[PDB]
């Protein structure tokens, strides 16, 4: 299983300096050897074989070089230690013992499987043991994807190798927003190209005035001409002899994209910063690239250890609820227990929910056939049985309270299209915190891997043979047998948001015009919801329409991947649209969501998992976050098998990136252990004492080996070099997070950042903050592409485990309370004046106002936790930074019942004084009127992209957040964005909300 | 046929408030409300789903043949069986309802704070039990290895015990059995450490069942407390001055 802690032994976080080790020799002798905690296996083995001669039967012992050590790990695995350079403290031993053996089997494969198992935090061997044929088929069948991706990486070597390691960090469109192009002088970019000149490594700069649309090759050309030159200058040989890099990080310009399409350059133009690039030779980069080789695993050499159609089964649906092993209820507090069941297609029942008879707590036995108001041939391919054991107590009037105790879901047809038959044993799961509904159709399918839980016995119908779902040819068969005011209505429905009410009339209307629908392909989600899924007649017809259906924009396709669209045909169409239109930029932008909808998939093998894994294996920037989003959820037993198997195939084919990921994983495990000591054994210790322990520990060779010289999990283009130990600190707060500082080891760090600063948090769940910051980045992107420079500065946040995460530390930021502490209301403005004296004042007030407008809109829309002088920070240059978002949507509605939309960010006089440049009567100024306009524009820009936000949130319902559990929870965004209103009424609503919150000041121009 | 004072007409209430009312209700359960956009939306419970049937007026269907809403609802009253009445069915004034609201809101926060505490214990205990099961599976593997070491020592020493007895080397014979004693006593320490963990896990498994029982006991009492609190709040909202 996965290790209980990050400790050096079981129930010992850190081994003492010297430790006694039991050494079980191959001649049956046991030797107790005292070892240093940081001693390597090479050392220990030599010291053991020396001591072994002072012991009986030493004549049976071969040479020390013919043996290796094996022991039991914290993962309960017996691991063979082929890498004898490893340190005792780094072994993850359960008890301090080592067994001497002779290395057997496939050495190369055992080593790789240990590397994979380490990255995933689970032993690869556990998968081999699994009885389920779906699992063993997944493990075997996924290798097609692995092979394919590795082949595409050596298709045009070393270029295709470099394109995998260093993918171009580009926007989705070459087209420039007008506010970006206006910052260009005649459409020309002033770029600084640097050269590291041999042998002394000297830096020579060349300022170039090139066109924004210059492909990287053209940028190299002008630098040649500005150095040599035309009088002897016709060298076209440089095209394939030079490549461009960004100074201070591992971002390369390896692809023919207009320079302006590269995010670093596009950002440089917008901020008016000079792009500092680095010219280097193609060879010096191509020589760094190892040849990545995929090996077919040993399990691919092995195999996995009467039939009727569904449509020829002339009977109704019925399930036999036998009994449940037990339930955890107080017999005096509850009256009776029953099994609530339902037949679902996504989150909608296909027929009414059927309950068993009520029985005593002590007697969970029913032996009851439950009848479903559904004809067996009418059961759709994605149909599921959702059930739960519920308790009931009727003590107040005729009113009775119904509470779920345990739930479970199962696919009625399996991955091979076989309908369920015979007796079935299901271990049920605990009810998710905050869920009050008696069923959990959003929840995962299958038995709880924990067997010390309520087990419900079931039994399905046996039709004397194997019932299999009809083939596509058979389905296409059944489908062959069944004006202007309508056209304006169809377009009107297609514009509406994903969660807008659709009346039965509109459903009958959409289904009637199902063939005209093709003219407006974006109505497909609305049409799929009009289909009667419990009718094989309409479904067969829908299957034929989707088969030829025109492709839609990925932002629309992503919806058909949420829990409301479970049909494999619908999902297949969606995956094809992404394969076609989804850019690597957008895949990177919505990766949190795409990984989340993998949990909604009925089966392990599906088109979504293949598409994602393919892209992860052909783009290392995608591969990095793909791994980190899956690894962070590995502690969660509802997905650990699915995510573990997918992580195994990723790690088997990612090549050299596994070594880099394993260094990140080990750096992270050392940090979890360190903070675990501070939270437990050293919890009741002073800062001075804790810091003394922290500096003494970090100074250890094993700690310095592991926490220096690896890539940042926040951005793999960022290198974490030496730890600046004198800048590292445990924070004064109760959580005790870590501020870690690393030198940027890049040759030209000074042109980007000299130090990389990260807050390491162990204890608080950072998934919600990670999502919130991702939503802000998306909002910031929409705004820029609509021409609004509301500088948000969304810093990095990444969840890496169970309440473990990393937050990028923003430099020269101070909370409004810090500023005020070292007062009147002008204190903030004064602080800003002092830090931006002279010419640079206008820009600082400008920056503070735009970032201020961006945050007013974003926090209002999302309904994040109320803002104050401690969760709002400001940079020296004016840039506002919000931290610690907490809850969002309507978290407060359940707690206080007060039904309304809040204004988390109410601008104080302190904030108004800043925007008004020190003026009296701040709301009257042209500064405040410009700020108001910024807000109005920002609000409408997001409202215009409502479908994207509703979709992004919809793709998270099965994540774990209690304010993001149902569709009725996304309803908040529908109120704040006023989607059931007009663009004018919505703007009036946003204005009234600001007015009521600020007590006047918010005006407008009706037409102006 | 008042059409405003009607029991199934709820007017200005959202789709979500309707979904809460029609949760787990029987086929035929219904209510009418003002549309989300005058216009009226009828919501009918059919097949475990809530169907939205829009009501049109110009003087539901192509020719609107019904004079008023009550006439349309009563005609169909797949049939409009159970109307959700606006009759929940205590205090006459505002000073009494407020004093009761404050009493319930106080109870609600104490129970909620207790539930949250219980949930942290539930989660901590679940994790600890998982940690112990992995540790027992690790002791199991450790014991196997140590036992295999006895088998190996036995397999080898038998031939040397004869070879030293015929040689009368009593000192070397004692060396081998001192090692075997060291090995067997270690297996005893590992076995008893596994034993102590098995009883620690047995106790903690029981402690989990008790936390689970307590939480299933308060979950419906907390839900009902919130429902009464939200009801007293709505009453106080209604029996007070209302405007923009
Ligand atoms: C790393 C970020 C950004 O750069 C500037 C600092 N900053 C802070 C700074 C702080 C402080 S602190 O350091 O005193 C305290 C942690 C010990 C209050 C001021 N909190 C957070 C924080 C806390 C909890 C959740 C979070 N989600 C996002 C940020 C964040 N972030």
């Amino acid at each position: 299983p996965p290790r209980p802690s990050s400790g050096e032994l079981w129930g010992i976080h850190l081994m003492p300096p010297r430790i006694l080790v039991e050494c079980l020799l191959p001649n049956g002798m046991i030797v107790t050897l005292e070892c240093l905690r940081e001693a390597t296996l090479i050392t220990i083995k030599h010291e053991l074989f020396k001591e072994a001669r002072k012991y009986p039967l030493h004549q049976l012992l071969q040479d020390e070089s013919s043996y290796i050590f094996v022991s039991v790990t914290q993962e309960a695995e017996r691991e063979e230690f082929f890498d004898e350079t490893r340190r005792l403290c780094d072994l993850r031993l359960f008890q301090p013992f080592l067994k001497v053996i002779e290395p057997v089997g496939n050495r190369e494969e055992k080593i790789l499987n240990r590397e994979i198992g380490f990255a995933i935090g689970m032993p690869v061997c556990e998968f081999d043991m699994v009885k389920d044929p779906e699992v063993q088929d997944f493990r075997r069948n996924i290798l097609n994807v692995c092979k394919e991706a590795v082949d595409l990486r050596d298709l045009n070597s070393p270029h295709s190798r470099a394109m995998y390691v260093y993918p171009p960090n580009v926007e989705s469109s070459p087209e420039l927003p007008k506010h970006i192009y206006n910052k260009l002088d005649k459409g020309q970019i002033i770029v600084v190209i640097w050269v590291i000149v041999s042998p002394n490594n000297d830096k020579q700069k060349y300022t170039l005035k090139i066109n924004h649309d210059c492909v990287p090759e053209q940028v190299i050309a002008e630098a040649i001409r500005k150095k040599t030159r035309q009088l002897k200058l016709c060298v076209l040989e440089y095209q394939g002899k030079y490549i461009l890099k960004v100074c201070g990080c591992d971002e390369y310009f390896l692809e023919k994209y207009p320079l302006s399409q590269y995010k670093y350059i596009r950002s440089c133009i917008m901020l008016g910063r000079m792009p500092n690039l680095m010219l280097m030779a193609k060879e010096s980069l191509y020589s760094q690239l190892p040849m990545d080789c995929f090996t077919m695993p040993s399990y691919s050499r092995r195999i996995s250890t009467s039939t009727k159609s569904l449509w020829v089964i002339n009977s109704a649906l019925r399930i036999k609820i036998l009994c449940a092993t037990y339930v955890n209820v107080n017999i005096r507090d509850i009256d009776k227990i029953y099994v609530r069941t339902g037949i679902y297609h996504g989150g909608e029942p296909l027929c009414d929910n059927v309950n068993t008879q009520r029985v005593p707590c002590s007697n969970p036995r029913w032996n009851e056939w439950l009848n479903y108001d559904i004809y067996i041939p009418d059961l759709p391919r994605a149909a599921r049985l959702c059930l739960s054991i519920c308790s009931v107590k009727g003590r107040k009037g005729a009113k009775e309270e119904h509470c779920p105790l345990a739930w479970g879901n199962i696919n009625l047809f399996d991955y091979t299209d076989t309908l369920v038959s015979g007796k079935m044993a299901l271990n049920l799961w605990p009810v998710p915190h905050g869920l009050e509904d008696l069923l959990n159709p959003i929840g995962v399918t299958g038995s709880n891997p924990n067997k010390e839980t309520p087990c419900l016995e079931l039994e399905f119908d046996w039709f004397s043979s194997v019932v299999k779902f009809p083939d596509m040819s058979v389905i296409e068969e059944h489908a062959n047998w069944s004006r202007e005011n309508d056209k304006e209505q169809l377009k009107a429905i297609s514009t509406r948001d994903p969660l807008s009410e659709i009346t039965e009339q509109e459903k009958d209307f959409l289904w009637s015009h199902r063939h005209y629908c093709v003219t407006i392909p974006e109505i497909l989600p609305k049409l799929l919801l009009s289909v009667k899924w419990n009718s094989r007649d309409e479904v067969a017809q829908m299957y034929c329409l989707v088969k030829d259906w025109p492709p839609i924009k990925p932002e629309q396709a992503m919806e058909l991947l949420d829990c409301n669209y479970p049909d494999p045909m619908v999902r297949g169409f969606a995956v094809r649209c992404l394969e076609k239109y989804l850019t690597d930029d957008k895949l990177s932008q919505y990766l949190i969501q795409l990984v989340q909808v993998l949990k909604y998939e009925q089966y392990l093998d599906n088109l979504l998992v293949r598409f994602l894994l393919k892209k992860a294996l052909t783009n290392q920037r995608i591969g990095h976050f793909f791994f980190w989003h899956l690894k962070s959820e590995m502690h969660n037993k509802t997905v650990s098998q699915r995510f573990g198997l997918l992580l195994e195939s990723y790690c088997r084919a990612c090549g050299m990136y596994l070594k880099h990921l394993n260094r990140q994983v080990e750096a992270m495990e050392k940090l979890i252990n360190l903070t675990d000591i501070l939270k437990q054994e050293k919890k009741d210790e002073t800062q001075k004492v804790q810091m003394k322990f922290l500096v003494e520990q970090m100074r250890r060779p094993d700690f310095m080996d592991a926490l220096q010289g690896f890539l940042s999990p926040l951005n793999p283009a960022h290198q974490l070099g030496n730890l600046r130990l004198e800048e590292c600190e445990i924070m004064s707060s109760a959580k005790r997070p870590l501020k870690l500082n690393w030198e940027n080891p890049d040759i030209m760090s000074e042109l980007l950042f000299q130090n990389n600063i990260i807050m390491f948090k162990n204890g608080d769940d950072l998934r919600q903050d990670m999502l919130t910051l991702q939503i802000i980045r998306i909002m910031e992107n929409i705004w820029q592409n609509q021409g609004l420079d509301l500088r948000m500065l969304p810093y990095g946040c990444l969840s890496i485990g169970d309440c473990v995460g990393l937050i990028e530390w923003v430099r020269n930021s101070h909370t409004i309370m810090q500023i005020q502490c070292k007062f009147n209301s002008h204190t903030l403005h004064q602080w800003l004046k002092d830090k931006n004296k002279g010419e640079i004042y206008d820009a600082a007030i400008d920056l503070f106002t735009r970032s201020c407008a961006g945050y007013c809109v974003a926090t209002f829309i999302l309904g994040i936790g109320d803002r104050h002088n401690s969760n709002i920070m400001v940079k020296d240059d004016g840039q506002l930074v919000h931290i610690d978002f907490g809850h969002f949507l309507d978290h407060k509605k359940k707690k206080f019942g007060y039904k309304r939309e809040r204004v988390p960010f109410v601008l104080t006089q302190d904030f108004l004084i800043v925007i008004s440049k020190g003026a009296q009567e701040c709301t009257k100024t042209r500064e405040f009127e410009r700020f108001q306009e910024m807000c109005y524009k920002a609000y409408l820009a997001i409202r215009q992209h409502a479908n994207l936000f509703i979709n992004l949130f919809s793709m998270m319902l099965g994540s774990g957040m209690p304010e993001l559990q149902s569709f009725d929870d996304i309803a908040y965004i529908r109120k704040t964005l006023a989607l059931d209103k007009t663009e004018q009424e919505a703007l009036e609503y946003f204005m009234k909300q600001m007015n009521d919150a600020h007590h006047g000041g918010w005006t407008t121009k009706m037409d102006w | 046929m008042s059409l405003q004072d009607a029991e199934w007409y709820w007017g200005d209430i959202s789709r979500e408030e309707v979904n809460e009312k029609l949760r787990d209700t029987a086929d035929g359960t219904f209510l009418v409300r003002d549309a989300s956009t005058g216009d009226y939306t009828l919501t009918l419970r059919k097949g475990g789903n809530n169907k939205l049937i829009k009501i049109f007026h110009r003087d539901f269907s192509d020719p609107l043949t019904f004079s008023s809403v009550v006439e349309l609802i009563n005609h169909y009253r797949v049939k409009l069986l159970y109307p959700v009445s606006k009759y929940q069915q205590k205090e006459d004034n505002i000073e009494a309802v407020g004093k009761k609201l404050h009493e319930y809101n106080t109870q609600f926060q104490e129970k909620s704070r207790e539930y949250d505490r219980l949930y942290e214990e539930y989660t901590r205990t679940s994790q600890e039990i998982q940690m112990k099961r992995t540790a027992i599976e690790a002791f199991n593997e450790t014991i196997k290895i140590f036992e295999e070491q006895c088998q190996t020592q036995e397999r080898y020493s038998k031939e040397y015990i004869e070879k030293f007895k015929r040689e009368g080397n009593e000192k070397e014979i004692q060396r081998i059995m001192h090692n075997y004693d060291k090995l067997k006593s270690r297996i005893s320490e590992i076995i008893d450490s596994r034993r102590r963990l098995e009883e620690d896990l047995k106790k903690q498994a029981a402690e989990y069942r008790e936390i689970d029982k307590r939480m299933n006991s308060i979950k419906p009492d907390l839900i009902q407390l919130r429902k009464t609190r939200d009801q007293y709040l709505m009453w106080l909202t209604q029996k007070g001055v209302r405007q923009k």
